[PDB]
């Protein structure tokens, strides 16, 4: 659909375009509008019909390309250890992101569960005394158990063993020669631990 | 005199208290200071979702307002966290009792493309059929059309712009601009020359650089503040002018000096208009009366409703793409009011009525200066980007409990 | 060096007991053979990718075995594949090119060496390729005529399972390690026991008595194998599964014997932790590295040889002249290692363990050393 002298828009690999329309294409619709453009009858009250039905809404733009999002998971999560026993995450709500250009303090990324009855959306400048110390929070900040992700082999070993099972931490030491002068002394001693012992 | 100092002190105190109260009223706040003030702001339809990443990337079209420097049409990138990543049990602050911690997670706002532009960018709008094509209103009579794909990422070493298309027909600067969502290449512009210009750039040759006006409408007797195509009809378009008049024009009508319909919309200058996406008959116009009038196309003599909670002139009015009952309006009063149509004529408690009319839903007073232009995100609901006169761009979203409840 | 652990089971997650590269290869891509409990002998193609990581290509599957296959060995020419298992019969395979849907290439049995009573655990080829030696659970090590396909000699002096056999490259001896903590060296011509090595003295007793203990490990070892090996030049014999009593405790080690005398080792390479079970030497003679002129070298010759000793959960990479090993790898498999095998060029060291997965240790160009221009000629006795 090249318009004039301009090339058509090129959708990239992970690109999504918001829908150009929010309602199904009704064919006669436009023509009917023409009639309602000419009649100018005050019969219809839109606000009256608004309260008698549910508002028309649309969701966030999702991907719909053919064969777009197909993935594979080769890991099963095994959780071991009590840790600290933090409260349930679900009862804390969405994590709010609050960042400011003039704040030396880094961006805030976390939940907010404080409750007030006076900080209203109808009045953003509504003070809430004794609910939050009305001072700058930036100047003070100006100065500054186990969740294993087992693979198939590790999952089989965990099933065979149990909770006592732990993943393997491979230990490899590179080619360390006696002629090497810049070689690490730690690896040198670890390999000297296997030094040959001669018998006379 | 002392008026400027008093205003500055009051605005600074209001910004401080608003910043303190922002956790209760917002789920997303991103304050960014641009190099130059932007008179325009429009979300691009592109959203990139890199697989394996907990964020999406949106794009914004902005302008520059330089008193004595080279102006640029700007395309900028904004990173927004994914919905699935908004629930994360990373750290638990034992003191505040929240799953918070400032950490290192932050929204990345950076400029992607800068293009030269002779004079300030009054308003920049992209063609829906092709987001690569962007139309800009200059302080001159001509209207510029760019294809940012055919331009370098960094601007020219010197010299003014090299527009892909130059549109003639006007005789003074303007601010109202709209593409036709049903006819590709049909562009409408409104200027102080009391006329509305219509161009059809769908048949421009490859080497064609200047396009003359296809049609000129002269119904308005004052400065035509804004013009906007109808979202579903390829022949109807609305316009609001300084003559307190809103005109609905039909392109099939041969009389280009008399609109198909005329309405005395307001008692003073009407600066903007917008069509509801979910209703072919309903539109809204923001005036200098500090009011937003709701108009039904089936009955133009009677005003459906008048939103009255702004403290000064209103310059931009835009609907919510994801909700027909949600409207927004900004102006010189440094406030962005979000209204709910479903709350019109509802019984309100005496103390709640102190704050405003029942249809008023949210107030965005995070701007320290006049809000130049705001825009709704078409991909992320309730996300609004607003640019003000003090080179401040804010991409924000009010709290979920405010609208969902 | 690089370690690439194969995360895909070669033998249906059954334990893999043996590995061997095709010794006849002379290029860059090598052929490997694996034996497992699934009664299969699988031949694969191994080559380094553009990035330097080893890549395995499946070539053929040999399912003629009816029980677990424990030992797989390629002939020195790489033409004959010897496979032994719990069925007590050794199969000799050759490429079936006219002189099986899963196979890219085909192999067929040429000889079925019968004469063993129990599971076959180790096999070693002779240099000429016309003689073979095999060890089995039946307490006998059998020497076979490859050309005739018939049994030629039986050694029944063992008192338990025979878990390792090596053939002298100079054609003078055959070395067997059995579960009775006894090392036996048979004269290749007399067909009798030439040397018997079981005990070793350490230091001097507190009262001046001769404090002598047993060199080798008891049956407590988890590995079926005790695969000792001769040096490619034949100068040294490396026998794993040994014990050294440094003090009041014991330590696992690998003993190194010389041709000068076979009843006492020159030295022992200690492996604290698990016991050593396999020994395999790189077939490439390397030039001597510039090093201090100490008597550290196991043998003083104008060349050196790199070898590897595999314990239950680790692999140690030694050379000739140095004392400490130049390489160490561990914690790559969840169970006991079963076998190791070098490639023809020395670029690959394949390790197979009893958890069903194998791994490779890869060396880049001239990383192990500088190969000799001419491989030294051997002074065979015969």
């Amino acid at each position: 659909g090249s318009c004039g002298k301009f090339a058509p828009f090129e959708i990239k690999e992970h690109m999504v375009l918001a829908p150009r329309r929010r309602t199904a294409f009704h064919p006669d619709l436009c023509s009917q509008l023409d009639q309602l453009l000419q009649q100018q009858s005050g019969e219809f009250s839109f606000l009256k019909d608004l309260k008698g039905r549910q508002p028309l809404r649309s969701g966030p733009t999702h991907v719909s390309t053919r064969n777009a999002d197909i993935f594979n998971s080769d890991v099963v999560i095994v959780e071991r250890g009590k840790g600290d026993g933090v409260p349930e995450r679900r009862k804390f709500g969405r994590m709010k992101l609050l960042q400011f250009c003039e704040n030396h303090r880094p961006a805030y990324w976390g939940t907010w569960n404080k409750k007030t009855a006076l900080i209203r959306a109808r009045d953003p400048w509504a003070q809430d005394t004794k609910l939050l110390d009305y001072e700058v929070d930036s100047d003070e900040e100006w100065e500054e158990k186990v969740r294993q992700k087992l693979k198939a082999k590790e999952w089989d070993e965990f099933l065979a063993k149990g909770k006592r099972f732990r993943v393997l931490q491979p230990v490899k030491i590179g080619c360390v020669w006696a002629a090497d002068r810049d070689c690490a002394g730690d690896d040198l001693k670890v390999l000297q631990q296997f030094a040959a012992c001669f018998l006379e | 005199a002392f008026d400027d100092a008093v205003e500055e002190r009051v605005i600074n105190e209001e910004y401080k208290i608003w910043k303190k109260n922002t956790p209760f009223l917002y789920d997303l706040v991103m304050t960014h200071a641009l190099e130059w003030p932007s008179l325009t702001a429009q979300w691009l339809p592109d959203v990139t979702r890199p697989e394996g990443k907990d964020f999406s990337i949106h794009r914004l079209v902005l302008g520059t307002h330089t008193s004595d420097e080279q102006n640029h049409l700007v395309i900028a990138s904004v990173q927004l966290p994914n919905d699935d990543a908004q629930f994360d049990a990373s750290h638990y602050d034992s003191e505040k009792g929240e799953f918070g911690g400032f950490g290192s997670v932050s929204g990345k706002i950076e400029i992607e493309i800068k293009i030269n532009h002779e004079g300030e960018v009054n308003r920049a709008r992209y063609m829906p059929q092709n987001p690569c094509i962007i139309a800009t209103k200059t302080p001159s009579s001509d209207v510029l059309v760019f294809d940012y794909t055919k331009h370098p990422s960094k601007p020219d070493p010197s010299g003014e712009c090299n527009p892909d298309l130059r549109l003639r027909g006007h005789q003074k600067e303007g601010y109202g601009l709209s593409w036709n969502p049903n006819l590709s290449g049909h562009l409408l512009s409104a200027s102080d020359d009391h006329t509305i210009c219509l161009w059809d750039i769908s048949a421009v040759p490859k080497e064609g650089k200047v396009v003359d006006a296809k049609t000129i409408f002269t119904g308005h007797t004052a400065v035509v503040e804004d013009v906007s195509w109808h979202l579903l009809h390829e022949s109807l378009f609305g316009s609001v002018a300084d003559d307190q008049k809103l005109m609905i024009w039909d392109t099939r009508s041969n009389n280009t000096s008399k609109p198909s319909h005329s309405v005395d919309a307001h008692t003073a200058e009407v600066n903007c208009l917008s069509f509801n996406p979910y209703s072919e008959f309903i539109l809204a116009t923001g005036s200098a009366d500090k009011t937003v009038a709701l108009w039904d196309l089936r009955n133009l003599k009677l005003k459906l409703h008048s939103f009255e909670s702004h403290k000064d002139e209103i310059f931009q009015v835009q609907w919510s793409p994801h909700n027909e009952t949600i409207l927004a309006s900004s102006g010189t009063d440094r406030r962005l009011n979000v209204w709910d149509l479903s709350k019109i004529g509802e019984e309100q408690s005496p103390e709640d009525a102190e704050d405003g009319p029942p249809e008023l839903l949210f107030i965005h007073g995070g701007h320290t200066a006049k809000i130049s232009d705001f825009s709704w995100n078409p991909n992320e609901p309730w996300v609004i980007c607003s640019v003000s006169e003090d080179n401040i761009m804010q991409v924000w979203q009010m709290a979920e409990n405010i609208y969902n409840d | 060096m690089k370690v690439i652990t194969c995360e895909i089971a070669w033998h249906n997650k059954e334990p893999v007991y043996s590995l061997d590269f095709q010794h006849g290869t002379a290029g860059r891509i090598h052929r490997l053979a694996s034996a497992g409990v699934d009664t299969n002998v699988r031949i694969w193609k191994v080559e380094k990718g553009p990035d330097g990581k080893a890549i395995v290509e499946f070539l053929s599957n040999l399912a003629r075995h009816t029980k677990a296959v424990n030992v797989v060995r390629f002939s020195p020419t790489g033409e004959i594949l010897a496979s032994g298992g719990d069925d007590a019969v050794i199969l000799l395979w050759k490429v079936n090119d006219n002189k099986a849907q899963l196979n890219k290439e085909n192999w067929t049995v040429v000889k079925t060496l019968r004469g063993h009573l129990e599971d076959v655990y180790d096999i070693c080829w002779a240099t000429d390729g016309n003689l073979m030696a095999s060890a089995s659970v039946d307490n006998t090590a059998i020497i076979w005529d490859v050309s005739k396909g018939q049994k030629i000699s039986i050694f029944n002096e063992h008192k338990s399972y025979v878990q390792g056999v090596t053939w002298d490259p100079l054609g003078q001896y055959v070395a067997t390690l059995s579960c009775d903590r006894v090392l036996r060296v048979y004269s290749i011509q007399k067909k009798r026991v030439a040397f018997n090595v079981s005990k070793m003295l350490s230091g001097i007793g507190a009262e001046g008595e001769a404090r002598s203990y047993r060199m080798f490990h008891d049956d407590s070892m988890k590995s079926f194998f005790r695969r000792l090996s001769f040096t490619p030049d034949g100068s040294l014999l490396l026998t794993p599964a040994g014990c050294v009593e440094s003090g009041e405790n014991v330590m696992n080690t690998t003993y190194v014997f010389s041709r000068k005398n076979l009843k006492r080792p020159i030295a022992h390479l200690p492996c604290p932790g698990k016991a050593t079970l396999a020994v395999r030497c790189c077939p490439v003679y390397f030039e001597l590295r510039p090093v201090v002129e100490t008597g550290v070298e196991l043998m003083s010759l104008p060349y050196r040889l790199v070898f590897a000793v595999a314990s239950e959960d680790s692999v140690l990479l030694y050379d000739t002249q140095q004392s400490f090993p130049f390489g160490y790898v561990s914690n790559i498999h969840y169970h006991t290692l079963s076998d190791i095998s070098w490639s023809s060029d020395g670029a690959f060291l394949a390790i197979s363990s009893t958890d069903g997965y194998c791994s490779f240790v890869t060396f880049e160009k001239d990383e192990l050393g500088i190969p000799l221009k001419e491989k030294p000629v051997l002074n065979m006795r015969t």
